[PDB]
């Protein structure tokens, strides 16, 4: 029942034609009929964490499903992680399992996917499970537009087929030249992965330290940073330079590509100046933010909000510095 | 413009003003007590890059004119029963830098009744290996003829890799060479010695070394067949041949092989036009050639098809390599 195949074929199904209600009967069966708070003990918190989610969906407060998620979306991401909360409460696995098929058929696909694969990967329980590739399960956010529109044809024609991917932009732009690194579908897995490893959003409250957390943070984005001013070099071009806030972002980038549900990815044009974002944040805020951090940096301490200080001309400042950068 | 021109009151002096206005530019208004720049003298002129910004921007006034006639038509273009069957070049196209002297003398203070010292410049300067072109025709009129050749050297690729048309070619495209030859019947393979070049003149002979032939003629009596150096006008030899790449780069070599007899007209083909006559003309005599300067690429090929039907223009790929120290 939880053995490693049981438990495989689960996430499997789970995951499988994501954005059409679940075809397997024995998950249809689990979320017309279970009741998250039908049984309170199967939860190391008594169901604190369902009752938050149920009285959200009750309440008709979440994202509907075929709509575009992203996860630095507040409101999204606190959705996306009720989910999470729940399936981390799980002591046993038919908890997790129940729970990711109810809400699967209830919950926006995007929230329900990253809060699945979080929750298989900070779960005891999801120990031994291989998740499967998100290029495979989402591909929009992993294929260009060119593609899905062969892919659609494909499909309303009832004929099978395989479609070669070419870069985007014309060769006029010599920014394409690198584009094998970052849109590499690897690459593109590697990054998220380590976020969904190291969540911005953790909480030890949730189960356990993720250790020097703030410094791997540094770190893997420095490595990705060193990594593509290499292929840089390897092309004939200078290394980036470095955006600031009161100076133009010189590279616009024409994405063409899509989600499944939201339309086209928007393209940013060339040389454009940072702009107030409503409901974000204004360019001046950035400014003062980066400015707090450098005081930091410079005085060799970060200021707690009481004032005292916090010493960083140790090991750990750096830490402490990704924790709060 | 010039004491040529028909209105200087209404069409001004664009180029030369031009030359003043950037070569002023590190002081506009006087204020600073600095010299004319170095756009305000030809000797100096192309030492600044903006020299080649300006001469683009007059070229383009140009070429809107030359842009505005007809494009040639096949019979425009043939020249009846004269056929280019094949373009080879005899030797290597290979490029490299070599050291050459100068004397900085006059440019130092003596006297008086102090002797002088040896004080002289060296230069690193390009220079490519000597070859001669293999030209095969064939004749098929029962007479022989005058033809003009006409040596372009086109890019095959712009700096992004991509593929040019030739009508995006023809407007790049430098001028190797132009010289009058009879060709008899019958087929025939006709040489040219890069060295021989209408369009290149080699290196000056020294202060030092026109002193002593001087000195040696005038002490003595003796006929110097000093009409041996060509003139001060032209390429330099030196650099008929862009610098290309180590890796080497291909380039089209396009040759165009025309009428002499009208070329000619009213200037002789069994003349002798120096060693300049492409750019630089004829010293004291009309200006040999009266096809429009840049016959037969002066003018829009919308159409390849029309250059590609003509027996006797034909291009071929040829290869550069720099030679690095
Ligand atoms: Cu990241
Ligand atoms: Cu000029
Ligand atoms: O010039
Ligand atoms: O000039």
């Amino acid at each position: 029942a939880s053995s490693t195949a049981h438990k495989q074929q689960d996430i499997n199904h789970l995951l499988d034609k994501i954005y059409e209600d679940t075809k397997y009967p024995d998950l249809q069966e689990i979320a017309k009929n279970f009741n998250p708070l039908g049984d309170t003990s199967m939860y190391n918190d008594q169901g604190a964490a369902a009752e938050v989610l149920m009285k959200e969906l009750n309440d008709h407060r979440l994202l509907e499903q075929h709509h575009w998620y992203s996860l630095f979306n507040a409101r999204q991401r606190e959705e996306a992680l009720m989910l999470f909360a729940v399936l981390n409460q799980c002591k046993v696995w038919h908890c997790f399992r129940n729970n990711a098929a109810y809400f699967r058929e209830q919950m926006n696909e995007g929230e329900f996917v990253y809060a699945l694969y979080v929750g298989v990967i900070h779960s005891k329980l999801g120990d031994g499970i291989v998740l499967p590739p998100l290029y495979e399960i989402t591909p929009h956010m992993f294929t260009n537009s060119e593609v899905i529109d062969k892919a659609y044809s494909a499909k309303m024609t009832q004929k099978a087929g395989t479609f070669n991917v070419s870069f985007t932009g014309t060769k006029k732009n010599k920014e394409q030249r690198v584009a094998y690194f970052g849109e590499d579908i690897g690459m593109n897995i590697h990054h998220v992965t380590w976020h969904m490893d190291f969540p911005f959003w953790w909480q030890d409250s949730y189960g356990n330290h993720l250790d020097r957390k703030g410094e791997l943070f540094f770190w893997v984005h420095h490595q990705l940073t060193a990594r593509f001013d290499f292929e840089r070099l390897s092309n004939w071009l200078d290394p980036v330079d470095e955006l600031h806030w009161d100076r133009i972002i010189r590279e616009g980038f024409a994405p063409l590509t899509s989600y499944k549900y939201g339309g086209e990815f928007p393209v940013r044009p060339d040389n454009k100046h940072f702009e107030d974002v409503d409901g974000v944040a204004h360019v001046h805020d950035m400014e003062i933010t980066e400015n707090r951090i450098y005081e930091a940096i410079d005085h060799g301490y970060i200021t707690a909000t009481d004032g005292h200080t916090i010493d960083i001309r140790q090991p750990k400042g750096i830490e402490l510095l990704g924790d709060i950068i | 413009s010039s004491m040529y021109s028909p209105n200087a009151q209404y069409y001004g002096s664009l180029h030369n003003t031009a030359h003043v206005m950037l070569g002023r530019q590190g002081d506009p208004h006087g204020k600073f007590n600095l010299p004319p720049g170095v756009m305000e003298h030809f000797e100096t002129a192309t030492r600044d890059p903006s020299f080649f910004r300006l001469h683009k921007y007059m070229d383009n006034i140009f070429k809107k004119h030359t842009d505005s006639f007809p494009p040639y038509t096949h019979d425009d273009l043939e020249f009846a029963g004269m056929v280019v069957d094949g373009v080879a070049i005899d030797g290597e196209l290979t490029t490299f830098f070599d050291e050459f002297q100068y004397s900085l003398i006059n440019a130092v203070d003596s006297g008086e009744s102090i002797e002088d010292v040896e004080i002289n410049a060296r230069v690193h300067r390009l220079n490519h290996k000597e070859f001669t072109y293999k030209i095969t025709v064939s004749n098929s009129i029962g007479s022989d003829h005058l033809a003009t050749f006409r040596i372009f050297l086109c890019p095959i690729e712009d700096n992004n890799g991509i593929t040019l048309t030739l009508d995006k070619e023809r407007w790049l495209c430098i001028e190797l060479d132009k010289f009058f030859q009879k060709v008899p019947s019958g087929t025939h393979t006709i040489h040219r010695s890069s060295k021989d070049s209408s369009v290149t003149v080699p290196d000056m002979p020294s202060f030092h070394s026109l002193k002593e032939q001087a000195d040696n003629a005038v002490n003595g009596g003796s006929d110097l067949d000093l009409s041996a150096y060509e003139r001060s006008c032209g390429i330099p030899e030196r650099m008929l041949l862009p610098k290309s790449k180590p890796e080497g780069m291909e380039f089209n070599l396009f040759v165009a092989v025309t009428d002499g007899v009208k070329d000619t007209e009213g200037h002789n083909g069994d003349h002798d036009h120096g060693g300049t006559h492409a750019q630089c003309g004829v010293h004291g005599e009309a200006y040999p050639d009266n096809r429009p300067l840049g016959y037969p690429l002066e003018r829009r090929i919308p159409d390849e098809r029309v250059f590609d039907g003509v027996p006797n223009i034909k291009h071929v790929v040829v290869k550069i390599v720099h030679h690095p120290e």
